[PDB]
């Protein structure tokens, strides 16, 4: 994966890296594919709220 | 008005009486106003007080 994205600032973050780790070395991380359970996917979620509005 | 004098039946002499006196007058007058708002902050999370949820 090579994506990456840059800051207002011009500061280029790259999606796979550790902190506090050179580039030079390599790098990734490790998770379980979980897309298929469905509704039944309690693992990874996101939140949302309301506006001040 | 006020009492009345004698006088001499042969001198033919009399009293008259003063006139009226009017006026005038003005009045100003007292203005009351206040103000008050509704924002959402205070609808946001806050439970009635003589309930639950």
């Amino acid at each position: 994966y090579n994506g990456k994205f840059k800051d207002k600032r011009g500061k280029v973050h790259t999606l796979v890296s550790i902190d506090s780790v050179a580039a030079t070395v390599g790098v990734g991380h490790a998770f379980p594919n979980v897309s298929m359970l469905g509704e039944a996917n309690n693992i990874f979620e996101v939140a949302y709220g309301p506006c001040p509005k | 008005v006020s009492l009345l004098d004698a006088v001499d039946r042969d001198s033919r002499k009399a009293e008259t009486s003063a006139p009226e006196r009017v006026r005038q007058i003005s009045f100003p007058m007292m203005y009351f106003k206040e103000v008050e708002s509704i924002t959402p902050d205070e609808i946001q999370g806050v439970r009635q007080p003589g309930t639950a949820n």
